[PDB]
């Protein structure tokens, strides 16, 4: 493949999100600030910041249809941002009623409701009441046991894949009346009342991420044991047809994105993304998209010479510092789509603790 | 990080600037020239002495005289005036806010260096200062560790051979012939 | 006074290890008998100069649990002896001719053997660890970090 | 040093680089707060099993990991009690300046003499592919220092004995 | 049009109107006189005779700051008059005569302060209405609750008041003389431990922002002493607005500890949790659940990180130690729920805004100008006959 | 640091910008209203208090009279820095020449204390301020010269010129 | 059984005063400075005290281990202690009990380092750490026979590096009222040196400034009136004979410094902007922050301490200022209320042992039989570790 480094953030970024037109993107940093960036010719430049929160901002997600930004942070509060006609953005607090720090947020594919993961044993799902202009949260506390580490919606807009930190993968129905209509019968189930245990699957570690297939009839989750498991549901209260597990020889995976109806791209502490080709019969690692082991008479400038003396003085080597082969320098955060019709993705972006926002061109 | 003034009061020019700058931002001749005419004209606030570029520009009716002679200071009052000019009218930084870094030729008289540090501490109230050697700094700028450095400024020409780290103090040869003598010839 | 005497330990019962990992369906007597049957086969295989086959047979079943300490210690002693009775030059073929789960058990038990050096030989365990990490990769150690505490 | 500590040193290297897959995680019992989870040990569902690396009975490497923090304590050889006193004093001086080290504990865990503690932030900002390099480098250089300092003790004792005795 | 509401807190000033949700303007209650010291004193725009509010806190480098209000009461009143003038004349720039204002006041203030504040508001402004309400009832209004005990901790003084089913127990109102200012002073002392000295006036606001950004409330004392005794993870780096960085260690968890252990600042009064427990226990046996079941934090000083959890754990522990006498049999039969709404800092303002239109459209509920002038100071009894 | 002009308590005193038109006694020409000959005027008290004010490093202003006192202190520092090592007649010549020089005024770019001193309201106010400052510093220099040579004639007393290097408030004309 | 006499250490910023318990005077009062180079190895070529002072230009570079009361470099401190013990004090550490002193408001890390150095490098039988003040209160009372102990007052300990105002009530020290100004004899010495600098005197050595204080400086009521008096009175213009090294009869013409230097205590703005509260006002704040019942005792007995309080008219001026401020407050209350009162008196007390009150108090305290039980025994250190003395006790409450 081929990758282009979009920007070099000065600080680690655990999340990013692009607008529908892919014109400007929002990203988080280490502190309570949330950063905005816009294109400057061939590069990107700073746009504005948000200091509404008080503690470390955890996750940020952009709604492409309505062009809205939500932000859930460690301060147990959620802010929803909508741009004003003049150009500025209007903040709006959402009362999550949580007891611990939020961890992960996602917009529904219809963007009517958004679910919030949390370490307070619960998950908060919020919608908008036009009659009161209010956001109200509902707690999902029946089967949950540990911290929420990831979220994943379903194309039916009702099922919600929750990646818990109790070595068990969770799927729940987030259907709510007055917002969503009745959903069609699904392989996951048909009778879907609010807060019902759709499915439960085990793992060999904390479920860092979960993901439904583009067809919507599967789940893929990765534990902390560097193993990605692809689930194929059969019927309600019926064991899945096949639980394919692929075990790797690298660092544990972090986030999972579905390249197409039969391909999964996932990246973690290995500083690189991977690809999975297969079907119901099985799966296997296909290729290392990060070039693998690439290992990538003249005057000396004043800055270089000063650097050489500083390294010599503070050090005993005065040699090149890292020269790390992989494009990223630290653990990767997440993978999100960039362009293409559903089930047809060729470009997807990624962010990491090094601050690099590296687009990946399949 | 810890910016410090770097004043190299050479015998012909006074190159100055902050630490870490790519090139010095304050270069001007080390000349103090008083007028030598009656000056019946009144007004315009005619000063009693001009230093540096102003002296060079007004040299038509000024008695220019260098305050240093072959690296050795001989006009301490004039040199104090030049230092005041460098600190205030050219760099525009308070002396008591940044440390300074001076240079002097090898084998110079000890009283010269003693009075240099005495003035820069008692008068300008600088926090700290150091008196390096021109050859060592030239070795720094050359990006090497060994070699014999031939330094020849306006005042004096001197060679300080330096091996890896260590500098031999018995092989320092100093010759007074320099740019001023060449100009006189 | 009232600052001490913590109460948070009783009002909210924290999650305990059996809530995380699946419980052992087998009984204590059953696993004890299984190990007591497997070990002498391994010792006999060591005696007849077929240590690779003995280790393969001993690797088929692996016991665990918080009530099987003694039998687990005997199993570990037998495993350590079997592994130390293997020529070094034949290790890479053995490592390459294993499944991922078998290699996971091997690395787990050699690493537990490393924890008690006052009764074992650390050199052979370190050499095996080096070779398995070189061949299989780091995922084995990852699985070790994410294995059951009773293993 | 090396040519001598290959298997033990590489085992420590591999275990440490595998155990450094940290992550930002808040506190599950206190809100709007984040603490190193290895040191508190209140939520067992995020604490990986303790791991030990050894080469001989007097050398151990306790590796305790967690979701965000990793504590790594080692024992170094003390063949004779001279080396015992030297090691204790030297490692005390080493931990006395943990402010400028960022990966040290001011007091080691009991039964040991040093305990590193790599919280998330160190992996967040400081590139961590040479933290392990520093670890192994120290684990060999420390024995080097102990030997050299006992040589220096012998030398100074000889010098003072000669100085005292020559002035009769 | 709509009545105005004013919350003249000790460390901050908030103002707005009825039906509002968030404070329209907030700014420190500071007065800046010009001063020249050993600084650079860039002439940014100009220095006026008396600079107050946002301009004062922005140009604070070149001016000295005096706090008109201390311990919840006004010390010097001319500066506070300048403060009302600023707030009414440029913060809102609407200064009609005859509008209705709803003031605020902590419970056990001296009578003279409130009386002469009302006198100033009448004579110097000519407003046609006035009402002074306790911050606690406004905090109760903020969440719409009716029964329960609410604790308000601010910059000046921390007070707690129990209310059961629309009845304020005036004989059990609390007053703890430890607040954010004492915490800031203890932080300054704890920094003087290491060597840093903050004796200027702007340094007070600097260390206030430092405590805002870094300090946190401990949840387990011994655990944090162990952390600060063996590990260097607690060290934070803070850069002053002047540009200088300092090292902060155990000060982070030792600064707000004075709220729970007032003996650190030389206060004989019991800690926050102990005082809450005594206040709840002194009440009648019937309302004790609803006192325990609904405890609402309010005020800026309650925004300490990890404060609600420590408060709940400590109140449960103290109940266990004081009532059960060590018997753990009946511990799981206790229900305590501390409220931690995100805007508990502006709960007083929200309650005032609600009460502004709760009792509007009927002037015969509060005091008017004519009634004031013809019944003297004693006219100020229609508000409430509190003890 | 509490030392301040005794005329800050004056009432109905005229002013220009934010600088008081305090009375002054002088043989020069200017707008200052002559003061009583038996009193302790602004210039005399400023000269007397300079030797103690130049050592402080924290001054809080209470009114325009304090601004006048600060201006006087700045001029005294400048003169002490200039009068060093001269004669008597030469001292008066040099000080009069420097005082009559077209200096910087509040409201102009070159004024170092533009933050504290307000610009003049009207051009007439600007001109009256011009003449006030000229007269004030002329008389201040005259009084300083009278005081500093109170014992000899051919040399300034080193006790009174040892304050020349003292840089009062680090901000001066 | 019969133990050996305890040893009273003292490590001030400028001077260190060793000695023994029961003695009527310190055995050694020499500056806290160590000479050091940069066929004896460089490990041992170090001199301390007066020997270091004399051997200054012979090839050594002096350095002061203690500044502002807190020790920065540890090699210098440990070498200073070993040189003292094994050269001047002449004692075997393992058979004696030590009474170290160190200024309050120190980091616990410094105390931990001091304890571990003492119990490892030397490993004495026992080590006790006391606060520079306390001993001052102990030495305050002269005819201490059985009963006449004040046990309640204020100690204004002003020394070379830092000054401390510590109130004591019925023995116990009220921590919450402790406040410290970071100005002392050294800062005013630098001020005197700068004053000599501006007048371009022929000699401006720091020792010359110290001697100029020793026989010249005195406190004055106010600065402008003193300047006027100096202008009028011409016999206040002294010329101190210097004789630095070879400048025979190079008299230094002293001037306004004689009253400008001591005024820093009652006007701290001159020294620096780090502090701006005058000493009497700061003492007033300290007394007011104290509990109400002990204010009379705090005001009644004020004890001076340290070598920097020996200025003439220092106590008189301090008492005058404090009395004026307390009268102002009391009268303000009176006209607010409208009733007379008996008022409160102030008696600033100076005694015959002003210079070394801390040492004398330590010596008087160590002789008590109960002192031995309070020391840190070596068994306690070897059992509980090197952090046995880290819990800071006098100022502030732990946990
Ligand atoms: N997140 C936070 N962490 C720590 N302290 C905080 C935080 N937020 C606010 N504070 C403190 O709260 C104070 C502001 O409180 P506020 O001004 O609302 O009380 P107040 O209205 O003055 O009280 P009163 O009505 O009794 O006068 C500030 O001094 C600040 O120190
Ligand atoms: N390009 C040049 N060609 C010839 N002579 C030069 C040139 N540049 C400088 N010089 C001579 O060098 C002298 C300046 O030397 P300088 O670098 O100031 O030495 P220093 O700093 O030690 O005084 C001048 O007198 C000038 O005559
Ligand atoms: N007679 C004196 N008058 C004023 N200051 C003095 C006098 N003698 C000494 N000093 C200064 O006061 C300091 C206080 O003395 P001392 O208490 O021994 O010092 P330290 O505070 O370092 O323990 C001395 O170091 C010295 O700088
Ligand atoms: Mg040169
Ligand atoms: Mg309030
Ligand atoms: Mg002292």
């Amino acid at each position: 493949a081929t990758s282009q480094v979009l920007h070099i953030l000065p600080k680690p970024s655990y999340e990013h999100a692009f607008n529908s037109q892919r014109t400007e993107f929002v990203t988080t940093t280490a502190t309570n600030q949330v950063e905005l960036y816009e294109q400057d010719g061939n590069g990107w430049k700073h746009a504005r910041t948000f200091s509404d929160h008080d503690k470390i901002v955890t996750c940020v997600d952009w709604a492409p249809k309505s062009n809205r930004i939500v932000t859930c942070s460690q301060d147990r509060n959620a802010y929803v941002y909508e741009k004003r006609p003049d150009g500025t953005w209007k903040q709006t607090l959402v009362l999550l009623r949580l007891n611990r720090a939020a961890t992960f947020v996602r917009w529904s594919p219809n963007e009517d409701k958004f679910a919030v993961g949390s370490g307070a044993r619960v998950i908060s799902v919020c919608y908008f009441e036009q009659e009161n202009d209010w956001w109200v949260s509902k707690h999902l506390k029946r089967p949950l046991r540990s911290t929420i580490l990831s979220l994943d919606w379903h194309p039916n807009n009702v099922l919600l894949a929750a990646g818990c930190a109790d070595r068990k993968a969770y799927v729940l129905s987030a259907y709510v009346r007055d917002v969503d209509a009745k959903p069609e019968a699904s392989v996951w189930g048909s009778r879907l009342p609010f807060n019902t245990v759709c499915a439960e699957y085990p793992s060999g570690g904390w479920v860092h991420a979960v993901g439904f297939s583009p067809s919507g009839n599967a789940l893929a989750y990765a534990g902390h044991d560097s193993s990605v498991t692809i689930a194929y549901p059969s019927a309600p209260e019926q064991p899945p047809r096949a639980l394919i597990t692929v075990k790797l020889s690298q660092l544990p995976l972090r986030s999972l994105l579905w390249a197409n109806e039969s391909a999964i791209v996932a990246a973690g502490y290995n500083y690189s993304p991977i690809l999975l080709q297969g079907n119901e019969s099985g799966w296997a690692h296909t290729r290392d998209l990060d070039a693998g082991t690439s290992k990538t008479e003249g005057p000396v400038s004043f800055t270089a010479l000063r650097s050489t003396f500083r390294n010599m003085d503070l050090k005993g080597s005065s040699q090149s510092i890292s020269s790390l082969p992989t494009v990223h320098q630290n653990m990767i955060a997440t993978l999100r789509p960039y362009a293409g019709t559903p089930g047809n993705i060729t470009a997807f972006t990624s962010s990491g603790t090094d601050g690099r926002v590296v687009l990946w061109t399949l | 990080e810890t910016t410090a003034l770097v004043c190299d009061n050479g015998s012909g020019l006074v190159k100055a600037g902050f630490a870490g700058d790519d090139a010095p931002r304050a270069v001007f001749p080390s000349i103090v020239g008083r007028p030598r005419h009656q000056g019946v004209m009144v007004g315009m606030g005619q000063k009693d002495s001009y230093v540096g570029d102003e002296a060079q520009s007004k040299r038509g009716i000024l008695t220019l005289k260098y305050p240093i002679e072959h690296g050795i200071i001989t006009n301490w009052d004039d040199m104090e005036k030049i230092w005041h000019h460098t600190f205030y009218n050219e760099l525009r930084v308070a002396p008591e806010e940044h440390p300074t870094l001076l240079t002097e030729a090898p084998l110079n008289p000890k009283a010269n260096r003693e009075k240099m540090t005495q003035i820069m501490f008692e008068t300008f109230n600088v926090p700290a200062m150091y008196v390096a050697i021109q050859a060592v700094l030239s070795l720094y700028a050359s990006g090497r560790t060994t070699g014999i450095v031939l330094d020849s400024g306006d005042g004096v020409t001197h060679n300080v051979p330096i091996y890896e780290g260590y500098a031999l103090p018995h092989a320092i040869m100093r010759l007074d012939l320099a740019g001023r003598d060449l100009t006189d010839y | 006074t009232f600052r001490t005497l913590d109460v948070d330990s009783i009002t909210e019962p924290v999650l305990t290890e059996q809530d995380i990992f699946p419980i052992r369906n087998e009984t204590a007597e059953q696993v004890q008998a299984a190990v007591s049957q497997l070990i002498p086969q391994a010792r006999s295989a060591i005696q007849t100069g077929n240590a690779l086959q003995g280790l393969k047979t001993l690797l088929s079943y692996v016991p665990y649990g918080n009530d099987v300490q003694e039998v687990r210690t005997q199993y570990l002693n037998a495993f350590v002896d079997v592994l130390s009775n293997i020529r070094a030059a034949d290790i890479p073929a053995f490592v390459k001719e294993c499944s991922t789960e078998e290699i996971d058990n091997i690395v787990n038990f050699i690493y537990r053997g490393l924890a008690n050096p006052q009764a074992y030989n650390s050199s052979v365990l370190l050499n095996w660890h080096e070779k398995v990490v070189e061949i299989s990769g780091i995922g084995c150690i990852v699985r070790v970090l994410n294995s059951r505490p009773d293993l | 040093m090396s040519n001598t500590l290959r298997p033990y040193l590489n085992a420590v290297r591999s275990t440490l680089t595998a155990s450094l897959a940290l992550e930002e995680f808040s506190s599950e019992i206190v809100e709007r707060q984040s603490q190193p989870e290895v040191e508190v040990g209140r939520s067992p569902e995020i604490l990986l099993k303790p791991l030990v690396v050894s080469r001989n009975e007097q050398e151990q490497c306790l590796i305790e990991s967690s979701v965000n923090s990793v504590r790594f304590s080692i024992r170094i050889k003390q063949v004779d009690e001279i080396e015992r006193i030297l090691v204790r004093k030297f490692m005390q001086f080493l931990m006395g300046r943990a402010e400028s080290f960022f990966i040290l504990r001011r007091k080691p865990v009991q039964g040991y003499d040093i305990s590193f503690l790599i919280t998330n932030y160190h992996t967040e900002e400081m590139l961590k592919h040479k933290l392990v390099d520093f670890i192994i480098e120290f684990m060999e250089e420390v024995d080097a220092e102990i030997s050299e300092m006992k040589l220096f003790l012998n030398g100074r004792a000889r010098l003072v004995a000669e100085t005292y005795l020559s002035c009769f | 049009s709509a009545p105005i509401v004013l919350d003249n807190g000790t460390g901050f000033v908030k103002v707005g109107y009825a039906k509002d949700n968030f404070p329209r303007f907030q700014f420190p209650s500071i007065v800046g006189r010009p001063i020249l010291r050993a600084e650079e004193k860039t002439g940014n725009v100009q220095i006026k005779d008396v600079m107050v509010g946002d301009e004062a806190e922005a140009v604070r480098s070149l001016l000295q700051v005096k706090y008109p209000m201390e311990n919840g009461i006004i010390r010097d009143f001319e500066e506070m008059n300048q403060l009302w003038d600023y707030t009414f004349f440029e913060k809102l720039k609407i200064d009609p005569r005859g509008r209705k204002i709803l003031l605020t006041e902590p419970p056990m203030n001296p009578v003279a302060n409130r009386e002469k504040m009302c006198e100033t508001m009448f004579e110097r402004y000519g407003f046609g209405g006035v009402y002074v309400a306790i911050q606690a009832v406004l905090s109760l209004y903020a969440q719409g609750l009716s029964s329960g005990v609410v604790v308000d901790s601010g910059d000046g003084v921390t007070h707690i008041v129990p209310v059961y089913e629309s009845v304020v127990l005036n004989h059990l109102v609390g007053r703890l003389d430890v607040a954010g200012r004492d915490a800031t002073r203890y932080l300054i002392s704890l920094l003087l431990r290491k060597g840093y000295a903050f004796n200027r006036t702007a340094d007070f606001e600097t260390v206030r922002e430092m405590k805002e950004k870094l300090c946190y409330v401990s949840y387990d004392l011994e655990l944090d002493h162990k952390l600060s005794e063996e590990t260097t993870v607690l060290m934070r780096n803070y850069t002053l607005p002047d540009g200088r960085v300092i090292k902060v260690g155990s000060e982070r968890y030792e600064c707000p500890e004075c709220l729970f252990q007032p003996h650190l600042v030389g206060s004989e009064q019991p800690g926050l949790s102990e005082f809450i427990f005594d206040t709840i226990q002194a009440a009648d046996v019937d309302i004790r659940k609803y006192l325990y079941r609904a405890i609402v934090l309010s005020g800026g000083s309650s925004m300490y990180a990890g404060l609600p959890s420590r408060l709940e754990k400590e109140i449960k522990q103290l109940w266990f130690e004081r009532v059960l006498h060590g018997d753990p049999a009946r511990l799981p039969n206790f229900k305590v729920k501390i409220e931690d709404a995100p805007r508990r800092r502006h709960a007083v303002f929200i309650g005032g805004a609600v009460l502004a239109d709760i009792m509007a459209q009927n002037d015969h509920m509060w005091v008017s100008k004519a009634e004031w002038e013809e019944y003297g100071v004693r006219a100020l009894d229609k508000l409430g006959p509190r003890t | 640091p509490a030392y301040h002009s005794s005329f800050l308590s004056l009432t109905d005193v005229p002013t220009t910008g934010n600088i008081a038109m305090l009375p002054l006694k002088t043989k020069f020409r200017g707008p200052a209203y002559p003061a009583d000959e038996s009193q302790m005027d602004i210039i005399d008290e400023c000269i007397g208090l300079f030797r103690a004010n130049c050592f402080f490093r924290n001054f809080e202003i209470k009114g325009p009279a304090d601004r006048t006192l600060i201006y006087g202190t700045l001029f005294i520092s400048e003169c002490l820095g200039r009068v060093n090592g001269l004669n008597y007649r030469d001292a008066e010549r040099q000080l009069n020449s420097l005082a009559l020089e077209n200096f910087s005024i509040p409201g102009s770019a070159g004024f170092p204390l533009n933050a504290l001193y307000a610009p003049p309201l009207s051009p007439q106010d600007a001109e009256i301020m011009r003449t006030y400052l000229t007269q004030f510093r002329q008389e201040l220099a005259y009084r300083l010269l009278s005081h500093v040579y109170a014992t000899e004639k051919d040399h300034p007393s080193k006790w009174w010129t040892c304050f020349s290097k003292r840089r009062f408030m680090n901000k001066a004309l | 059984a019969s133990f050996n006499v305890p040893i009273i250490m003292d490590n001030g910023t400028g001077y260190s005063k060793l000695g023994y318990a029961g003695n009527d005077a310190p055995s050694y009062v020499f500056p806290t400075v160590i000479a050091t180079r940069s066929r004896a190895t460089e490990d041992l070529d170090f001199f301390i005290g007066n020997d270091a002072l004399k051997k200054a230009s012979a090839g050594y570079s002096l350095d002061y281990p203690i500044r502002h009361g807190q020790i920065e470099n540890w090699d210098h401190m440990e070498r200073f202690w070993q040189q003292s013990l094994f050269k001047y004090l002449r004692c075997e550490p393992e058979d004696h009990y030590f009474l170290l002193t160190e200024p309050p408001l120190n980091p616990p890390e410094n105390r931990e380092n001091t304890a571990e150095i003492m119990f490892e490098s030397f490993n004495c039988a026992g080590l006790y750490i006391a606060v520079q003040a306390v001993l001052a209160l102990a030495a305050s009372w002269t005819s201490s026979k059985v009963t006449d102990r004040s046990l309640t007052g204020t100690v204004v300990d002003s020394g070379d590096g830092v000054t401390h105002i510590i109130p004591v009530a019925e023995g116990y020290v009220i921590g919450s009222s402790i406040k410290t100004m970071p100005l002392a004899g050294r800062d005013v010495t630098y001020f005197v040196q700068s004053l000599l600098r501006d007048r371009n005197e022929p000699d401006s050595s720091l020792k010359t400034a110290e001697r100029i204080k020793e026989e010249c400086c005195y406190v004055c009521p106010d600065i402008v009136k003193e300047f006027s008096r100096f202008d009028r009175e011409p016999d206040r213009y002294l010329k101190y004979a210097s004789e630095s090294i070879t400048g025979h009869s190079t008299t230094i013409d002293v001037g306004f410094e004689r009253f400008l230097a001591p005024e820093i205590f009652f006007n701290p703005e001159i020294a620096s902007s780090d502090f701006l509260t005058p000493l009497p006002e700061l003492v007033d704040n300290v007394v007011q922050s104290s509990p109400i019942d002990v204010r009379k005792g705090l005001y009644k007995n004020i004890v001076l301490s340290g070598g920097s309080t020996l200025f003439k008219n220092f106590g008189n001026r301090l008492q005058r200022d404090l009395k004026r401020i307390v009268d102002e407050r009391i009268h303000r209350s009176e006209m607010l209320s409208g009733a007379k009162s008996g008022g409160v008196d102030v008696n600033v007390i100076s005694h015959k042992r002003q210079r070394n009150a801390v040492w004398f108090g330590g010596s008087l305290l160590a002789q008590t039989p109960e002192f031995g039980s309070y020391c840190h025994t070596k068994a306690d250190y070897e059992e509980y570790g090197a952090s046995i003395a880290r819990r800071y006790q006098i100022f502030g409450n732990s946990l």
